[PDB]
Parts: structure tokens; sequence; C-alpha cells
DNA sequence: ACACACTCTCCAATTCTCTAATCACTTAC
DNA sequence: GTAAGTGATTAGAGAATTGGAGAGTGTGT
DNA sequence: TTTTTTTTT
């Protein structure tokens, strides 16, 4: 009620924030988190900081902040120049698209509804291509109410510069002083206890503090959080995450949604974990780390529950409970999971995995593995986070962008991808590349997609017939790709 | 293959523009013989066109050069080149026009490798009827009428595409209007709401549109008819080219249109309306001294109207070749070639007002019989800007302006009359002795200061009024008496009459020789006079490039003169004179100095001035 | 008379449960 | 190791619950 | 409302 308030200034939450960091009162606070004697306000302590950090994201203050205002000043020169010269040049092509006079026209050639008919314009049109038959006039069909896509607001910014360095100093200063003990002291009661939100902040929590520290490079804080490393971690998170997908699957309205938001940040602490892991691998100093990090990511790699989640999740994804943020976050997590799968099989640490029946071992393949994810109903949600990629994120683009190029040339198996509901967002993706010059193509964000597009509808034309056009329309199960291919 | 037809006729669209590409690139036929508006281009100031070259491919590069972004097609070069389009052209406007456009377009892009900020345009012209001999037949056809301009609407905002809203989720949408019908959307696609958008107006886009109105000339009409007048709409780059008072040709497409019976309802009235939608203005005639300031003479015929201004006869070889068919009369000839001419403009340009008069005004007096109103008529029909009334049928407020309440706004508005439609001109006023009083008093402050100023109801302001008068009259008895003097043979107010420069008395000198050579030239009309187009030329010529000032000696002179005139008037029976007669002096000898060509006035020029003005009125 | 609002009815989509057929695993030679 | 039989899983059909569109009718200008 | 015209007293 207050007014609207743009993307790149300070919040009214960030004056509370400011007053209490001035005051000094998180020092205390900090203090009391410290001993281990005063248990009973470590959990209350720990939702403070979570809502504290509840509007930002780790990328806002993992970057130290410097500024020069000669550059500021030139860098927004050129922003209102591209704004201007985006403004006269669609002016321009606008005013000469219309056309005087009138008239009306038949287009033999091309039958009408009625009996011996022609088709019929009233509009000069320049050739017969640009017909549409009337397509803008005809109102779009609308699913049900209960499912609806949603998405979840939060109220996210890019703060100013005194208010991320005030927040920098004090994430630093937890980490230092309050974060094993407070962890150690949450992890025994946060999930026997009745109130359900300090979960999600325990979660929040996690993934904010250790994608920080990965993003920041502040390699000699990895001693401070220690307490989230072992192998304990990853097993602990996964059962807490596999209760929350069966909740929120089986129950029904306000307490499924209410059940799936837990879910999400389980999954999101997820990813942290296992990237945090491979950083430790690569980067640390001391070999005994590395070696504690090796035998962790082995373990992932190894068990059955680990490599079986991400299909797990994806054959139980349904909108109607679950969020749009949740299905890019699952996304990512099988993006960079899939990632390491494939380095530890071409290190050849990975031959022969158990199985259970009784528990046997069995050769490993990874082609095989990979196949799985080639399924029908894995493929529908990549086709559908597809449609939104002039405003996605360029991490989104390049996952989604790199699970189909594996089937459709690691695999080599492109029936599977031939498909009229992918053209759809080639036709999107080509209408939004004829904008730009040959130049300009090449330096697009959106070139990848465009290449791809490219060379899966060249290989598509080599061979086309009117069947093939006409199986085109279905989804293809295994069978109907050996009958179509042979 | 599909392929496009325009509806119930089997023309095909390509093949047309097959045979108009090949008579862009391929003409060349009539460049022997341009016309007078169309022989020069320009890429800065002005250039002239070559004859040897395709014409419409050399008039694309004004296209290039000036930025012009028009071409005048002459309709009756295409009809040289093919018959079969001309034909095509004037029976489908409607259709072909915006393909034809297209070929331009095309032409123009292969030959310049180049862009412009809107599309060249087409404009036909020259393809002519009356206005009553129009027939429902001719709906949708292109035809070209003449008229007279007498009103101009001002400017209507016509929309070509909206934009609308959604009052939920602040989405927006563009939306095309056209066959004069907007599509309004249903279901917002973002929030998946339905029946929730609105329309923001000043977020969409609009054209000009004028509405301007004509009137029939009366030359061709048959026997009791009374004149019509027709509506003319005007899109885009046609509108405020024309201003009233001025005598045009357009070429047009007519067309007819339905009307309501009552606005709140769907029922239609079963007899159409009608109106014309404009695609050319021509206002250039050679009949008359031309009305463009003469930007476009050659240098050439510069140099032969400075090889005649060195003629000792150059005063009597322009003044005899006015008015070719009345005999004698030489002093009033010359009176009315200073009448054309007119003194140098002496105007304030921070206000745009006329600091002092430079207009000359003439009276004509004398017996019956001797040709006052066919003179009239000569300078009458002469002159681009000109207007003709007589005796009893003007009003006071019909020769200088009328307010009148609006059809719809219910305003009180303002509109023209006789002397604001004739600014920078002449009006003819006959039967000047017959006016009723208060018609005939209006006339001192245009005569005077060449402005008007008006108050009435809501109405306070000031018009223009830059317009030369010359009036005809007779004697109080029709027949000049002399048993009476000068200022009672003529009876008007000294007021009005210190306002002329030149008075004319015209009495019936009796005598057999005089009346055996008229009787002969009047006889003869049943049974070294400049060209035309030279005198025109002339005319324009000096009128914008000679500009005379006073010599010391002169201004001396004029003195001198103005005292002689001033003892001279004193005496009994005669017609005093005033201050206002040295300005008219004045004005007569920078007159002469402008037939002359000369930036100086001299004491002979003075000398000449003063000799018309006294022998006009020693009779 | 014409426009706008409200209410009722029907039909289609989804999910659970039961039945039948086909595929894979286990048992026997 | 191979062949045959039995068990389990998957596919289809029927029944019930939920929701939204469309058409009809009544009221107000 | 105020303005402009043509017949009548
Ligand atoms: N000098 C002349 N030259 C040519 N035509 C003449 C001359 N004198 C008389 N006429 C003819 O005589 C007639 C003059 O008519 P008009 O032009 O009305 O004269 P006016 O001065 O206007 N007489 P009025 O209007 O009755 O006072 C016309 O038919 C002329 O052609
Ligand atoms: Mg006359
Ligand atoms: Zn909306």
């Amino acid at each position: 009620s207050e007014g609207r308030r743009t993307r790149i200034e300070d919040s009214s939450h960030d004056r509370v924030i400011i007053a209490f960091l001035e005051s000094g009162i998180d020092k205390t606070l900090m203090h009391i988190a410290n001993q281990p004697r005063e248990k009973e306000f470590h959990v209350t302590i720990l939702d403070i900081f979570a809502l504290i950090l509840k509007e930002q994201t780790a990328e806002d203050l993992a970057t130290k902040s410097e500024e020069v205002s000669t550059a500021e000043q030139k860098k927004t020169e050129e922003e209102f120049r591209k704004i201007i010269e985006n403004h006269v040049v669609k002016e321009t092509q606008k005013r000469k698209s219309f056309s005087r006079f009138g008239g009306s026209y038949t287009i033999k050639g091309l039958k009408g509804i009625s009996a011996n008919s022609s088709q019929v314009v009233f509009k000069p049109i320049q050739n017969v291509e640009k017909h549409n038959f009337l397509d803008d006039r005809k109102a779009k069909k609308r699913a049900p109410r209960n499912r609806r896509p949603f998405e979840i607001d939060t109220n996210s910014h890019f703060a100013s510069s005194e208010v991320r360095g005030m927040l920098r100093d004090m994430v630093i200063r937890i980490i230092e002083t309050c974060f094993n003990r407070l962890m150690k002291s949450s992890k025994t009661t946060v999930f026997v206890q009745v109130q359900k939100t300090s979960q999600i902040n325990y979660f929040f929590l996690i993934k904010f503090v250790l994608r920080f520290v990965r993003l920041s490079r502040q390699d000699h804080l990895l001693e401070r959080i220690s307490e989230c490393i072992g192998v304990e971690a990853f097993h602990e998170n996964n059962v807490q995450l596999t209760e929350y997908v069966e909740n929120a699957t089986t129950l029904k309205g306000v307490e499924a949604k209410s059940h799936g938001l837990k879910a999400q940040y389980a999954l999101g602490a997820y990813n942290e974990l296992v990237l945090l892991h491979r950083y430790i691998y690569e980067h640390a100093k001391e070999e005994n780390e590395r070696k504690f990090a090796k035998r962790a990511l082995e373990h992932i790699v190894n068990v059955e529950e680990y490599r079986e989640l991400p299909i797990f999740i994806i054959k139980k994804f349904s909108s109607s409970v679950l969020s749009n943020n949740f299905l890019r976050e699952l996304v990512l997590t099988t993006h960079h999971y899939m990632k390491l799968v494939e380095r530890f099989v071409k290190t050849g640490a990975l031959k022969k995995v158990t199985k259970k029946v009784k528990v046997e071992e069995i050769d490993f393949q990874f082609d095989s593995y990979v196949c799985k994810f080639s399924n029908v109903d894995v493929l529908k949600w990549y086709v559908f986070l597809l449609n939104d990629f002039s405003k996605n994120s360029t991490e989104l683009n390049q996952a989604l962008v790199k699970m189909l190029h594996r089937i459709a040339f690691d695999l080599k198996l492109p029936i599977k991808l031939y498909q009229v509901s992918l053209f759809q967002v080639f036709s999107k993706v080509n209408e939004h590349f004829t904008h730009l010059s040959k130049d300009l193509r090449k330096s697009s964000r959106l070139y990848e997609l465009y290449q791809f597009g490219f060379h899966l509808l060249k290989k598509f034309f080599s061979k086309f017939t009117g069947d093939l056009a006409i199986e085109a329309l279905f989804w293809k199960g295994p069978r109907e790709c050996f009958e179509i291919e042979n | 293959q599909p392929r496009l037809y325009v509806w119930g006729t089997r023309i095909c669209v390509a093949d047309v523009q097959r045979s108009f590409r090949d008579f862009l690139t391929t003409f060349k036929i009539s460049q022997l013989a341009e016309d007078e508006n169309m022989m020069t281009g320009h890429d800065e100031a002005l250039h002239e066109i070559d004859v040897n070259h395709p014409y419409y491919m050399e008039r694309l590069l004004e296209c290039n050069d000036a930025e012009v972004t028009h071409i005048n097609l002459n309709l009756k070069h295409l009809n040289a080149f093919s018959e079969a389009l001309y034909r095509k052209v004037i029976a489908y406007p409607a259709d072909v026009i915006p393909y034809l456009d297209i070929v331009v377009n095309e032409v123009f892009a292969e030959r310049f490798n180049r862009t412009l900020a809107q599309s060249i345009e087409l404009r036909p012209f020259n393809a002519t009827r009356n206005m009553r001999g129009l027939n429902p037949n001719d709906v949708d056809q292109l035809i070209t009428i003449s008229g007279m301009v007498t009103r101009t609407s001002s400017l209507i905002p016509e929309m070509r595409s909206g934009y609308f809203q959604c009052a939920v989720c602040a989405f927006g949408i563009e939306s095309e209007v056209d066959k004069g019908r907007i599509e309004e959307p249903v279901v917002c696609t973002n929030c998946s709401n339905t029946h929730c958008f609105q329309l923001v107006h000043n977020r969409s886009v609009f054209l000009d549109k004028q509405v301007v109105k004509l009137q029939e000339s009366p030359d061709d009409m048959p026997s009791g008819e009374t004149p019509h007048t027709v509506s003319v709409y005007a899109h885009g780059s046609l509108v405020e080219s024309v201003q009233p008072g001025d005598r045009i040709t357009v070429t047009g497409i007519f067309r007819a249109t339905g009307m309501k019976v009552n606005p709140k309802q769907r029922a239609l009235a079963s007899v159409y309306r009608t109106s014309i939608d404009a695609l050319h203005f021509r206002k250039m005639d050679t009949s008359r001294l031309h009305q463009d300031n003469g930007e476009t003479i050659t240098e050439e015929r510069i140099q032969q109207i400075i090889e005649l201004s060195k003629r000792p006869d150059i005063m009597d070889a322009l003044a005899q070749s006015i008015a070719p068919s009345i005999y004698e009369h030489d002093d009033v000839k010359r009176g009315l070639l200073c009448l054309l001419f007119g003194g140098t403009r002496k105007d304030d340009e921070t206000t745009n007002k006329t600091k002092l008069r430079s207009e000359i005004n003439i009276l004509l007096c004398g017996d019956p019989g001797t040709s006052k109103s066919q003179m009239l008529q000569y300078v009458y029909r002469l002159l681009p800007r000109s207007q003709y009334t007589s005796g009893k049928g003007s009003s006071a407020v019909g020769l200088t302006a009328s307010v009148s309440r609006d059809a719809d706004t219910k305003q009180l508005v303002l509109q023209t009359g006789a002397l604001v439609l004739a600014d920078n001109g002449v009006c003819c006023i006959d039967e000047f002795d017959k006016m009723n009083e208060s018609a005939r008093s209006v006339l001192h402050e245009v005569m005077e200061q060449q402005t008007l100023s008006i108050a009435k109801a809501g109405i306070i302001c000031q018009l223009n009024a830059r317009a030369s008068v010359l009036a005809a009259a007779n004697p109080v008895d029709s027949k000049w008496n002399r048993n009476k003097t000068i200022v009672e043979n003529i009876t008007l107010p000294h007021t009005l009459l210190s306002r002329f420069d030149l008075i004319f008395l015209i009495v019936d000198a009796q005598d057999e020789m005089q009346d055996r050579r008229l009787g002969n030239h009047l006889v003869s009309l049943y049974f070294e006079h400049v060209d035309m187009n030279l005198l025109r030329d002339y005319i324009a010529y000096a009128k914008a490039n000679i500009h005379p000032k006073l010599s010391e000696e002169a201004s001396q002179f004029i003195i001198e003169k103005y005292l002689f005139m001033r003892k001279a008037g004193a005496q009994h029976g005669q017609i005093t004179a005033y201050p206002r007669q040295l300005e008219s002096l004045i004005r007569l000898s920078e007159a002469h100095a402008k037939i002359r060509l000369s930036q100086e006035v001299s004491v002979d020029d003075v000398e000449k001035a003063f000799t018309l003005w006294r022998e006009a009125l020693k009779q």
C-alpha cells in the first residue's frame, strides 16, 4: 500500500536490518549462540538469522563491492542509448507496416469450409504465406483452476552497497563464531518439534552458507563448516527429502502444497552438498581433506538410493502441488549429478555396482543409465520448460540443451526427439533470431539453442516423408521407434 | 501453387507489377515537352531535369537526394505506354494502388541500396467531368474534378492500431484496426482471467485527416442550374496543403457510404451519402500570372526578360498588351499596369505586420457605355487571387467576415469574406455608387491600414487583408453634367475619396472621327503585343527581385511636388489634397522604377508618376 | 425490445479397483 | 543350460467424484 | 444565448 518500489534499491526490510545491525545486538546474540549451556535459545537464534537473510541470495554478497562514478556514468549513458534506439526502430517499423486502401481477394487453390469455395481475405496481403486463417480471433482454451502452474515469489532485489557490505560482514562473523555449535545443537531437535517452520529455516541456512563459502572462495573457512561435510549429512538429507516427497504426492490441497514447500528447500540443500564436496575435492590443499571428500563422492555414486533419486521425483511431479521453482531446481540438480557420474565412469572408478534382490554385483554402463531419461514421462517437462527460453537463466538453458543433446548425439537416437511440440519451440527461436544481423546472432546468448535446433531440423529433413510427418504428432515408445527406424 | 486474385475479376496481382516495372524502367517519350511544374528537381536549392534518360528513373534521384517521399504520376504517359494497364488503374484504384507502390519501392531499393523513413507513395493525376454527371456506376472509380476552395476543417485523428492492457496483471497487447473494425482480446494469456482488458487510448497510434469543401465552377452549366458543393477528404501528407480562396483541380476516388436512422441503433437508411477521397491536388494554370513566387524560371528566360527591359517603349509595350480587345484608354491601361506591379513591401517581420501600405487603389468614374466593367473583368480574369462583387449584391458583413453558430458544437464561429479571400490579390467592386452606405463604409480600415479588427460575442481578434481595391461608378446624374463641378459630379465623402491612389474621369469626347474609328474597331470583331508567357514571367520576376529605394534628389523633388499639389487642390470646385497624397506619390514612383527593373527611384520616375496622377484627374 | 445477469444441467476428465493376458522368473530334467 | 509352468505386473474397462461451460429465462432500462 | 437577412407595419 505504501507504493511500488524498483528491484535495484533498498527494501523496507533493509531499513529494519540497518537499525538492527547499528544497535550491535547481533554480537550479543552470536555470543549467546556460542555457549553450549544455553541450548533452549539456539533454535530461535537460527530462525532469527535465517529470517534476516530471507530476501538475499549468496551471489549478491559473494562479490566484493567496489565502484567508480566515472564508469557508472558511462554505463548508464550506454543503457539509455540502447533504450532510445530500440524505441525509434520499433516505431518506424510499426508505422511503415500500415497500408492505405482495402479491397477483398480470393486465394485460388485453398479450400473453404463450405462446398466449392475458395479462401477469401479482406486485407491487402503481401503474399499467400502471410495468411493466418484468423487465429488472432479465436479464444484460447484454459486449464481448470486446480491444474495451472504457480510460482512462489520472494521479494528479491539488488540492494545498495552499504547494506551488502554490512550483510557480508555479518555472514563472515556467523561462520567464524557460531555455525558449527548452532547446527550441532539444532539437528537433534528441529525434526522432533511440533512446529513446522524451523525445518525450512534449517535447510535455507545450510544452502545459503555453503553456497557463500564456495562462491567467495574463502577456503580457510572450510574448517568452520565441518559439521556438514560428512556422509551422514547426505544420509539425513535424503531421508527427510524422501518423506516430504511422499507426503506432498499423497495428500490433497493446501496440506499437499505445504509439504511440497519443505521438499523444495531440502532439494536445494542437497544440490549445495554435491557442489561443495566437488569443490573441496578439486581445490583443497590437504590430501587428507581430499581423501575425506573423495570417499563421500564414491559413496554417492555407488549406492542405488542416490543414483535413482531424479527419475523417482520426475515421475511423481505434478503442477497442482509443486511449484515451477521446484522443477527448475530439479533440472539443475540432475545436470550436476550426471556430470559427477560421467567423470567417475570415465576415470574407471565405477565399473561394478551393487543391486538389491540379498545384494549382488553387476557391471554398470553409463549409456544404460542415460537411456532411463529418454522416457516420455521425463521429456515432457524438458519440452515444457524450454518454452520459457527468452527469460530463463543461461545455466538453465545450458542444462536443458545438454540433456537433449545427449539423447540426440551420444545415444544417437533422434526419432524420440522428432516431435511437433518441440518444433514449436524451434519456430519461436527462429522468429526471435530473425531480428538480428549475422554478427549479432553469433554474439547472442541463445546461439547454442539456435545451433542445436538447426542441426536437429536438418537431420529431420534429410529423409522427409509424409508418414514421418504424421508420426511427429504423437509421442513414440520403444517398439514404435524400432518399427519407424526399420 | 496457391495464387491470389482480386475478388470476382480474375485479375492477378504479379502480372500487372511486371508491366509496371517495365514502364518505370523504360519510358522516356514525352520529355521533349516537359511541363512547367514538373521540369525541375533538386539535391539542394533547384536543378533542371534532363531529357534523355528514363523519366521516372530520373525523378527517383530527387527521392534519393532531397529525400522527397512521393512521385507525381502523369497518367497520360501511362496511357501512351499501355492502355491495357491504364484501364486497370482507373477501374480498380482501391485494389492495384497498394502494389504499384511496392514496385516503386523495389526499384528504388535496387537502384540506390538504401532505406528511408517512410515508403515512397504514388499520386496519380491528370486522368475530367462535372459534379452533376456522376452516376452509381462511378462508385470506387478514379475521377478528377475542379473548383474553388471555400473552407477547411481542423485535423481529426484516425486510429490504425490500438493498445490493450490487462486490468489484473498489467500485461499489454497491440491490435490492428482494419476494415474499420478492431478486435478485442478476451482471455489474458499471462494470468488467465477473462473479459479483463482495458484500452489505453494515448498508447495507440493515429493519423491525420482533413475535410475540404469544394464549389462548382459556374461556366459549364446548362440552363437554370445553381452551383453545387462536394466534400473532399485528405489523408496524410496532403493535409494543410491548400487555403480558402484557392482554385484547384482534384483527382481521387468517388465513394458512397450509408447512414444510421437512429445513432442508437443498427438500422440504416437506403439512400447513400457520397464524397471524394483525394489523391492529388493541382493548382498549376498557365492562363494567369503564376501563383508560386517565380522560383522555377530558367536562366535563359530571365536573360530574355532582362533584354526586353531595355526597350524605351517598355511602358507602352507592357500596357497595351493588357486587355487587347479594348480600344484606346491608354492612360487607364498604364494605371492598371501600376496596380499590377505595386510598390515595395514594408513589413515588420518580428510581428508579421504591414508598417505602411504598398498596394494601389483605383477608382474609375465616367459616362455609360465606356467599358469600365469590361476592364474590371479583364483584371478579374488575369490574377490568381481575385474577387468580383457588384452593387447591392454585397453586405457589410459578407464583404469582411461573419459570425455563425456551429452545426454540432453550437459555438459561435467566424468565417471569411471577400476582402479576406482576396488577400495578396485584387477585389473588383462594380456599381460602386449604388451600394448601401452601411456596406460601403466598412472599407476604410482595410483600404488604409490593411487589417481588420473584430469584437463580437466571444470573438475578439484581428485579421490581415492585404488586398487592392479597383472600383467603377457613374456620376450623380448618370450622364456627366457640365453645369456642375468635379466634387458635385462625384458625391463621396472626403474620407473615402482620399484613400484612392488614382481617380480616372472618363467623359465622352464627342467627335465624328473618334466615332468612326471606334465603330470600325467594334464592327471588326465579328469578321507588337508581348506574349502572355513572357508577360507572366516578367511580372513574377520583377515582384520577386526588384526593391526600389528613394534617392535624395528624388525625396527633395517629391516634397516640392507635394507643396504644388496642396496649392492646386485648394481652388474652387476641386478635390482637395491631404498628406495621404504624398504616400500615394511615393507608391506610384516606386511602381515606375519597378517596371523599369531599377533598384533606385529617379527624378524622371517621380516626374512620370506625377504627370500620370495629374492627367488622370484633369478632365 | 434489448441487454445483462444468474442459475441449472449435463458432460467430460481423472482416479481407483477389478479382471484378463502376456512376459519373466523359477524349477526340473 | 533349456524348456515348461506358474506367478506377477501391466493394461483396459467400469464407476464415481469434481468442476466448468453453455443456454435459457427473468428483470431493468 | 447572439447574429444576419428579407417582408411587413
Ligand atoms: N472603347 C471600347 N473598346 C471596346 N469595347 C467597347 C468600347 N466602348 C464600348 N465598348 C463596348 O460597349 C459596351 C460597354 O459596356 P460596359 O462594359 O458596361 O461599359 P460601362 O462603362 O460599364 N457602362 P455602365 O456599366 O452602364 O456604366 C460593351 O459591349 C463593350 O464591348
Ligand atoms: Mg458596365
Ligand atoms: Zn492478466
